[PDB]
RNA sequence: CCUUUAGUCCCUCGAAAUUUGAGGCUAGAGGAGAAAAGUUACCACAGGGAUAACUGGCUUGUGGCGGCCAAGCGUUCAUAGCGACGUCGCUGAUGUCGGCUCUUCCUAUCAUACCG
RNA sequence: ACUAACCAUCUAGUAGCUGGUUACCGCCGAAGUUUCCCUCAGGAUAGCAGUGUCGACCUUCAGUUUUAUGAGGUAAAGCGAAUGAACUUUAAAUAUGUAAGAAGCCCUUGUUACUUAACUGAACGUGGGCAUUCGAAUGUAUCGACACUAGUGGGCCAUUUUUGGUAAGCAGAACUGGCGAUGCGGGAUGAACCGAA
């Protein structure tokens, strides 16, 4: 049992995407979540997390709006910072 | 496995060396206090207390000032 | 200094250069050289463990190799032999062409005149 | 040194008991030809392991630090010194008490 | 016996105990018997002991 | 970018009842680059190596360090140095430990005997 | 909805492990080791022992001495030689590497795509001779090559040299010797002693 980030195993594309893959032994440049509303996309996957399994059909699903009301809400800061980045 | 290999063919060799290193850095130890012993039987030249380097930086700094 | 594959060398071991230096059997030892590099020479010792010589290949930089000298008695020798044979025929006699050991000495008389032995104590007193 | 202090994980193993402690030491002055009870400020250098010197331990041929304040040493610009080198010439484990040579 | 002195007793034709060999007297003869010394006895015969 | 080292006493700012602090010149040493890298008589876990318990003419009543003295010895000998006896200077424990056990021996003798 | 016991047989189930393994005499006779391999409870290779074949032959080989030349210039003597272990004319003791002719040559000349300004050099050879000491000594109860086959692949103690440490112990390295497969004489006795197989 050993772990793969040691062992130079190369990324496989799957339904999960592989995206843009950053060479090796270089700059993987630092994305910075200082931004409150980001900070809050993060934090609803980590409390939905630990939480588990709920029996009740509608807090699960209120369990999951929460996480996609998180991402609608960070992704319209972007934009509006992305608008204003092309506007400078 | 070549690593293992040659850690069980070396082995003995290692531990009877590191201990001819550990004796050789207490007779570097030794001599470079008595280095400081003498020159201070020779002259000094200091403050109130001793410096707050450590040791092979505050004798070294002394073996410096020659 | 140029060296070919195949001469008699000498390995010294000089303790300037700590690069290419073998180990201290390997120090003043005599091989035959197999491998010439820019920079290093290969040469094949002899090492002898219980009764046999087990043959070894060592890496020798040029800073501690020399030319020898073993091999050039016996030149020597075959020359001095030739010619000593050449003009022996020329003239007609036997020579004797061999080295032979150092034989006793033969009886000779020694004079005292001039050269009064001086008695001698077993430890010096002066 | 001090009487309670909270050790970091990676010495907690490492007990030294009550009774195995020195404070002063007999402390000799190569030219005024005295020995004098100091108290030892700290272990600067063990000459055999450094792990001793981090512990404390205290081994012939040990560089202490001794309060030199009794001792009235007038350094140069008219100061009293107050912390000398010395060095441990006895075998502490073997007999029970520190004896040193001041390094002046 | 080291084996230096063996090789010797060998080469001197003295391989059992209270063995004799006669042996012309040179330089490359002369060190061979001071290195068997520890084992050989030696000296120069007469007209008889021939 | 500053620090240290040795020199010139060759030049500025600050303080100070005439003395200082902070920098300069010369040339040695210290500090491919946000990916990760180097390092430790330290710790935890897992593994490998070496040793495969020890002591047996053992032990007892007189400390250690440093100085002075010191017959000798030494690489020729009181000085390369080693160096004894002295003298001087510094200095309630405890607690898985106890209890019981015939016979015989030792003296390192508490008593009884005899001496100084 | 899911997912005990005894009897006979498969079964003489699986072992690298334990124990045992059957006349005599003769001859030859070990190793307890190197190097390599996803190598350490293992394989291959080389060594020691043996068989078969071929090839020789003093044109041989050698844990040896000598000569010549190196690595230790390690002691010594001198400084009425110079200079100052680091000085030397010379040079120990003690072990140690290499070479010593028929495979070397020498004289005449053939090849080469190597080499050189070049019938110049380097390699392999043809023709004559050194074949009687042919180019030190001593010995030699033969030596080399190929193929095949079996057991082996642990160390203990001591001398000498050397490295490190301790209050003293002791720990490591190299050579050599003894014991392991060895009886006999001696040391009253006997793994490590002496003598001698």
């Amino acid at each position: 049992v050993y772990s793969e980030k040691e062992l130079g195993i190369p990324q496989l594309n799957t339904v999960t995407p592989v995206g843009v893959t950053k060479p090796k032994g270089k700059k993987k440049g630092k994305v910075f979540v200082d931004d409150r509303e980001s900070m809050n996309t993060i934090l609803a996957m980590v409390e939905a997390e630990k939480q588990g399994q709920i029996e009740s059909k509608i807090m699960r699903a209120r369990q999951l709006e929460e996480i996609r009301e998180a991402r609608r809400i960070e992704a319209e800061k972007k934009e509006a910072e992305r608008k204003a980045l092309l506007e400078n | 496995a070549r690593k293992q290999r040659d850690l069980k063919k070396f082995g003995k060799a290692v531990q009877v060396q590191k201990q001819l290193e550990r004796a050789k850095q207490k007779r570097e130890a030794l001599d470079k206090i008595n280095q400081l012993k003498r020159k201070r039987a020779e002259g000094g030249a200091l403050g109130a207390t001793e410096a707050d380097d450590p040791f092979d930086v505050a004798v070294d700094n002394e073996l410096s000032r020659d | 200094r140029t060296y070919r594959v195949g001469d008699i060398v000498d390995i010294k071991v000089n303790g300037a250069v700590q690069k290419g230096m073998p180990h201290k059997f390997y120090h003043g030892k005599t091989g035959v050289v197999y491998n010439v590099t820019k920079s290093a020479v290969g040469v094949i010792v002899y090492k002898r463990v219980k009764h046999r010589y087990i043959e070894k290949r060592i890496n020798v930089r040029i800073e501690h190799v020399k030319p020898s000298r073993s091999r050039e008695d016996f030149l020597r020798r075959v020359k001095e032999n030739a010619e000593l044979k050449k003009k022996a025929k020329a003239e007609g006699v036997p020579v004797q062409l061999k080295r032979q050991p150092a034989m006793p000495r033969e009886a000779h008389t020694v004079s005292i005149a001039d050269n009064k032995p001086v008695t001698l104590a077993p430890v010096a007193y002066e | 040194g001090p009487d309670f202090t909270r050790r970091p994980v990676k010495y907690e193993r490492f007990i030294r008991p009550m009774g195995l402690r020195y404070k002063k030491a007999n402390v000799t002055h190569p030219t005024l030809n005295v020995t004098v009870q100091l108290p030892i400020l700290s272990v600067k250098k063990n000459p055999s392991n450094p792990l001793y010197t981090q512990l404390g331990v205290l081994t012939k041929g040990t560089i202490i630090e001794v309060n030199v304040s009794d001792l009235g040493i007038v350094t140069a610009s008219g100061k009293i010194a107050w912390g000398r080198y010395a060095q441990i010439t006895n075998n502490p484990e073997n007999d029970g008490c520190v004896n040193a040579v001041l390094l002046v | 016996i080291p084996p230096k002195p063996r090789k010797i007793l060998q080469l001197l034709r003295l391989r059992q105990i209270n063995n004799g060999v006669f042996v012309k007297v040179t330089k490359a003869t002369a060190e061979m018997i001071k290195i068997v010394e520890p084992w050989v006895a030696y000296g120069y015969p007469n007209l008889k002991s021939v």
